[PDB]
DNA sequence: ACAGGATGTATATATCTGACACGTGCCTGGAGAC
């Protein structure tokens, strides 16, 4: 299930707190962070309590200061059956849909309908097949032998069961599974005879199976839209779903909520770098925001005083001042030194690099130095040079040959000013030539 | 799209330089007899020689005796027949071929011992033209 | 006798067993430090753990960017995916840059899946269908079943048709004496020629004559494929291959590109993690590599730094030979290489360094002896002080005129006046400002 | 079709030694730029290396799109030469790069070795079956010749050409096996019972002797782009004349070479690459700079030959100037050919090749009066005064153009020069930069 | 304790017999009516 190599976010299991909502100094993954993590646990329960809708939190600070990985926290202590939607910011200035319109289905994705339902499932070992045919073709007889571990029966078929046996060919000692009202059958496999491979059903043959649905209101929308069919959910042409056909499924929605036969999940909606949005995205937003049906977004940042794209002045986050006006704000510090060595030795655990303790040492020095990231992404590169000279264990002397092969911004800055004549500046002049 | 006996051709090199002669060969109006070591070395020819629509036949001791008997029979009295396949000491030992003259070996280096009787069934008393020995 | 362009003179990185560099080896020369760097990276990639590991090849023109990256490439062999790309590229008229982005970055990913089929095969026999009772009644066709008789070697099967199978067959053409191919996976018929059991001469339409087919006429046979994930993705965005009006109608419109959404990414990555736990299919990920990134604006460059994030991603390989440039698409931001600082932070960069008199001499002398042809060795220290002076690329691009004006007057070495009469004949970027300063009207 | 501007010119005129000649094939001066561009025509015919950028420069009027298509006509038959100008990459439904690929594309020539059977006779009898809707259609050809007889087999498409040009039994027709075509070269038998549904007056053949079928190699050159197109969609064949090939994926390219590949392995097809002339250069974004530098890098690329006319000017799509508009890596990678202006004698001489190729008869006087226009003035305006001079002298009702006439014609219509300052004189009553104008006249 | 010459192995072939299979002619007991 949900196949992956290794994530740069992998490490993290949800949020490390208790019951009352205080931070470990060190679970599930998250190092350090105490007040961003007691916040993003508030605003959990928040999310989890179901009762407040369209509020907005904005999540700034440095860049490689712990931002995405509070999302991906949030993320996973959400659980199942709870939607999620990320998005970046440059994600919406599409060429078929208006941006208020990708705005709109980002907004609705993020709402759910829980749907319990009932339905008859018989499942069990094929035994014997008995098919008989006349000459002339008129009618077809047969009878069907099957069983669990705990039973045995023999069916009459119908003409349609028998058109639909022969379709999807079953043979004795399969194990399958039927629906009367539907007339599927789904070949669960071969049962254990080995003359994939799966094991015999006990129980009754007959069983009831409440499946609880969780369907998105953007599903609702393009379903109900008659213009388009339910392939636009996976082609992604749905193209401008119209206004008039929102309020039906909202009103329809307020009648199943009030009648009992569905249940609203409210969902979190998280943009990254929602600094590219435009200055238009930023007023369909405030009104966005105010509606009954509206999930809790959360946005995140790391410039400071920039200037709002689509405009020409500064605003701080990049963001207007009306938009933070209905935002709260949690604010990330720099990390120490301490949390640094923390934090690489989880990512060298994650990646089952085993690290001696000088050159733990030596890569939490230099991550001090200059990056975090550029720490955290040498311990692969001086892992492959341990397996070059073929020893398990990654010793000082590999970090030092990494250090030296990869470089990082502040070198390439001084090496770039110190030979400037080589390289191509702003005005297109360069200087191939080596001589003269 | 199906396997194509062309590609299948021009991807094993000896073939494709077996390919060209033939079609002189045929075009000289002649008789070629050509010598095989392994099963399946006489399993894809015929394949190539059907694609060819090429008179021929099969002789190999797997086969029975009393086919043996008929089989040379029929290669020395009709002339019409085109391409006699072999192993090696199935019917390069004794067996009359002097209808024939060019004999084409595709992987005969086991022994020079084998090879001086192979051709030894088809250069014997009775020809009455030029045996033009091919070593692929 | 063969086609030489720009490259091929290199095959590999050319390092030992230990990954130290031999100086001269697989068709490079120099830059040392780099092709070890490249070695570690091409182990990093064959290790097959990491998602979204991305490096940057930072220097001069002329200094063995793109070589590297081909070497790369022929060093991983060519069962991993191997993605070229420029950055001009990404910008198209049908969809929004950041699903190409998307989509180049699933077409890096390879899978190896054995598959089976079910297949009906051999030469048709018969072919008459029944009738229906009431053929104007509106709903259901004309005919209710097709008798199919085919014949293989040692083998004879009879079959019973729907109109669904047999609309397809005679959408093949099929006739009596034809040879089928009955695929029971998709429906796919294929007719594949006359029998060669009846006469050959007597045809006007080319066709081509298949001996019966062996075995017999029910088969189950393995087949090993190598597909990436965008093609599971653009196949079921588009869906082709049925038998259904929605998929046959899907072929005879015009193909376009479409945003592809999420949840059919994510269903084709359960479908291929369920492929996987049986030990049926086997994830190969691959190189994306793009050439010429400071021609990227901030938006793809925003976007970039999400996609990098995900638990799928390839190795990215980028280049780009700006000292410090303005990003594209924004005003004020000034950063090195064309390349904002946030994207920055997650890469690692390898500088290339450029070469001396020597190492042009030899580079010279292996393009040459690529080219088949023969230089004389005053003649190849005068190439290798005009490289010096001009250009390395200019000495490289001047040896085939050298070769044609040796060739016009009967010869076979290049001698020193051809490479005068080819300095005469054709300039240099220097040389042609020089004209173009001192010029009357507009040169 | 028409007397063009370089219908003049019919190869380069050069030696076996590449030495240009003085005056040969209607070219006429410039000796090291002709014998730069023999050695570049050198270069495309051997067919051994690719892409290789070759820049032509100089100032205005001096022959560089005249050398190109001396290039062009020298280069012969069955080799591909696409010219384009810098502006018809900027497309509303292609983006730019997909346009420069398809123009890289369409300049590699695939020739393809085929096998055909002709079969020419005399038609004794049709017999022709088809359902009730005429959907399924089969029969019988019975074809003859003075020594044989053969009775065919037709298909669907083969009776589809005899139903069109009506086959009457008896008519002598030849069929190409490969081709499919039907050619209805003339009747023999002369029936005497003939009724009036029918008007042509075929002619009288004799019945062919000989064998009836014979086999025959045809050879046909055919671009990777229609190949491409072809392969891209059902219906492609038509979208190589529409032009309705919307930004074909990669994956058929990738498999198309893989097979172009695959055909040259097996000597059933060979490649020949051809120039793609990139006219106007200069009129490109910086996009189009950096997909042309790796496309360059490729093996299947062609020779590129770009041509411009302008000094230190403004790249594209950037905020600095560049020489010749074009930035430096790209200038690194490609080879310069100088062009440089032109004497009197040149002068007089290609004005007297194009009058030669109007058809118009000049005096000494007026040919000296023309020089002498062609050098103070420029020289284009001089050889279009030569058809309106001829023009002018044909209504004098006398075929030699004098100096009246040349006097005429430089009376009546006006150079830029004579045009700037009559302009400059009287600027208020054109409109301005500013939109104002005086048009009443008191 | 090592070298040298014997068999052993492998991986294809090749020819050739052995102990099973399948296919056919033809009568007497099974089937039907009573
Ligand atoms: N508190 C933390 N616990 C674990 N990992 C962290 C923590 N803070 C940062 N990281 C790691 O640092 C890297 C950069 O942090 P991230 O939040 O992704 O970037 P940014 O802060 O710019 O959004 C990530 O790989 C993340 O795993
Ligand atoms: N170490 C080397 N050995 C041989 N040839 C080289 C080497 N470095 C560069 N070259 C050649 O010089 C040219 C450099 O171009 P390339 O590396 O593709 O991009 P860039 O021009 O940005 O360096 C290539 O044609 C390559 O063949
Ligand atoms: N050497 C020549 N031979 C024949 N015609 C020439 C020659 N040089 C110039 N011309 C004429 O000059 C015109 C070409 O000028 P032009 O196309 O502007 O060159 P460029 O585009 O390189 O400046 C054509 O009318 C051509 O007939």
């Amino acid at each position: 299930k949900s196949l992956s190599l290794i994530a740069a976010h992998s490490h993290i299991t949800g949020l490390g707190l208790d019951e009352n909502l205080q931070p470990r100094p060190t679970s599930e993954g998250m190092v350090g962070q105490l007040q961003a993590r007691r916040a993003a646990g508030v605003i959990l329960k928040m999310v989890q309590n179901g009762t407040i809708a369209g509020r907005a939190v904005l999540v700034a600070g440095p860049p490689s200061t712990g931002k995405t990985a509070l999302a991906m926290g949030v993320s996973q202590s959400l659980g199942k059956d709870v939607p999620f939607t990320a998005i970046a910011g440059s994600e919406i200035f599409s060429l078929e849909l208006s941006k208020t319109e990708a705005l709109t289905q980002a907004f609705r994705k993020s709402i759910g309908i829980k749907i319990k339902e009932e339905t008859e499932l018989i499942e069990g070992e094929v035994v014997e097949i008995q098919i008989d045919r006349s000459i002339t073709g008129g009618h077809k007889q047969g009878k069907l032998t099957i069983k669990t571990t705990d039973m045995e029966t023999i069916y009459e078929l119908g003409n349609k069961m028998i058109d639909g046996l022969t379709k999807e060919k079953v043979l004795a000692g399969d194990v399958i599974s039927i629906d009367k009202a539907s007339g599927k059958i789904t070949k669960l496999g071969r049962s254990f005879a080995r003359s994939r491979f799966v094991q015999c059903p006990e129980g009754e043959l007959q069983k009831r199976k409440t499946v609880v649905h969780t369907v998105s209101l953007h599903e609702i929308d393009v379903i109900n839209s008659r213009t388009q069919g339910f392939l636009a959910l996976f082609t992604g042409d749905t193209g401008e779903i119209r206004s008039e056909v929102r309020d039906q499924i909202n009103t329809k929605v307020a009648e199943w909520k009030e009648e009992g036969k569905a249940e609203i999940v409210p969902g979190v909606l998280f943009i990254d770098e929602v600094h590219m949005l435009d200055i238009e995205c930023f007023s369909f937003i405030n009104r966005a925001l105010e509606d009954e049906f509206a999930p809790i977004v959360m946005m995140a940042t790391n410039r400071g005083v920039s200037k709002t794209r689509g405009t020409n002045y500064k605003s701080p986050h990049g963001l207007p001042l009306d938009l933070l006006d209905r935002s709260i704000i949690i604010t990330t510090k720099s990390y120490n030194e301490q949390e640094i060595k923390t934090i690489l030795s989880i990512r060298a655990q994650e990646e089952e690099v085993e690290l001696s303790s000088d050159a733990l040492d030596l890569l939490t020095k230099t991550g001090v130095e200059t990056s975090l990231r550029y720490s955290s992404n040498l311990i692969s590169v001086a892992q492959q040079i341990a397996m070059k000279r073929k020893n398990n264990t990654v010793e000082v002397e590999d970090v030092k040959r990494a250090y030296l092969l990869f470089l990082d911004s502040a070198r390439s800055v001084k090496y770039v000013q110190e030979n400037e004549s080589q390289y191509i500046d702003d005005q297109g002049n360069v200087q191939i030539s080596i001589a003269k | 799209s199906m396997p194509s006996m062309d590609r299948f051709i021009t991807e094993s090199a000896k073939l494709r330089k077996l390919d060209e002669l033939l079609v002189k060969l045929k075009s000289e109006g002649h008789r070629v007899l050509i010598y095989f070591q392994m099963t399946k070395m006489m399993d894809l020819m015929e394949e190539y020689l059907t694609y060819r629509q090429y008179n021929h036949i099969r002789l190999d001791g797997s086969s029975k005796l009393e086919d043996r008997r008929d089989l040379v029979h029929d290669w020395q009295t009709n002339p019409e027949i085109f391409v006699f396949l072999l192993s090696t000491r199935a019917g390069g030992l004794g067996i009359n071929l002097t209808a024939a003259d060019t004999v084409i070996f595709y992987d005969s280096d086991w022994n020079p011992t084998i090879d001086s009787q192979a051709m030894d069934r088809a250069h014997r008393l009775g020809q009455t033209r030029q045996v033009t020995v091919y070593r692929l | 006798v063969t086609r030489t362009a720009a490259h091929t003179h290199i095959k590999g990185l050319g390092l030992d067993e230990s990954g130290v560099a031999k100086r001269v080896e697989g068709g490079f020369v120099g830059q040392i430090e780099a092709r070890e760097a490249c070695g570690v990276i091409v182990d990093l990639i064959k290790a097959k753990k990491m998602s979204g590991r991305a490096i940057l090849l930072a220097g001069g023109p002329s200094t063995g960017k793109t070589a590297l990256a081909l070497a790369i490439s022929q060093e991983l062999g060519p069962k991993v995916p191997f993605c070229p790309l420029v950055g001009s590229e990404l910008y198209s008229v049908e969809v929004k840059k950041t699903e190409t982005l998307m989509e180049n970055f699933r077409r890096a990913i390879g899978l190896r899946i054995k598959e089976t089929k079910e297949v009906y095969e051999g030469e048709v026999t018969e072919l008459t269908p029944e009738d229906a009772e009431n053929p104007l009644g509106g709903y259901g066709k004309t005919i209710s079943h097709v008798i199919v008789g085919l014949k293989s070697a040692k083998g004879t099967k009879t079959l019973r048709l729907d109109p669904t199978i047999y609309e397809s067959i005679q959408r093949e053409k099929v006739s009596i004496g034809d040879v089928i191919y009955i695929e029971a996976n998709t429906g796919a018929v294929k007719r594949v020629g006359r029998s060669d059991a009846y006469a050959t001469e007597f045809d006007l339409e080319t066709e081509e004559y298949v001996p019966l087919p062996k075995g017999e006429v029910h088969k189950k046979k393995e087949i090993v494929q190598d597909v990436t994930l965008h093609d599971l993705d653009v196949a079921n965005a588009r869906p082709q291959g049925g038998q259904d009006v929605i998929s046959m109608m899907g072929q005879l419109l015009k193909p376009k590109k479409t945003e592809i959404t999420e949840k059919l990414r994510q269903e084709v990555n359960k479908v291929v993690a369920k492929y996987i736990d049986q030990g049926v299919a086997e994830l190969i990920p691959g190189v994306l590599f793009i050439d010429e990134v400071n021609m990227l604006d901030i938006e793809i460059f925003t976007y970039l730094n999400k996609a990098l994030e995900s638990n799928i991603a390839p190795v990215v390989v980028l280049a780009s030979n700006r000292g410090m440039t303005t990003v594209r698409g924004t005003e004020d931001v000034i950063s090195p290489h064309g390349v904002p600082p946030d994207l920055i932070d997650r890469l690692l960069i390898v500088r290339t360094l450029p070469y001396d008199k020597d190492e042009i001499r030899t580079i010279i002398e292996r393009r040459a002896t690529v080219e088949r042809l023969q230089v004389e060795s005053s003649a190849l220290d005068l190439l290798a002080t005009m490289g010096t002076e001009t250009s390395l690329r200019y000495a490289l691009q001047l040896l085939a005129p050298c070769g044609i004006l040796a060739q016009t007057s009967n010869r076979k070495e290049i001698v020193v006046n051809d490479v005068n009469e080819a300095k005469l004949l054709f300039l240099d970027a220097k040389r042609s400002t020089k004209i173009l300063e001192t010029s009357a009207n507009y040169l």
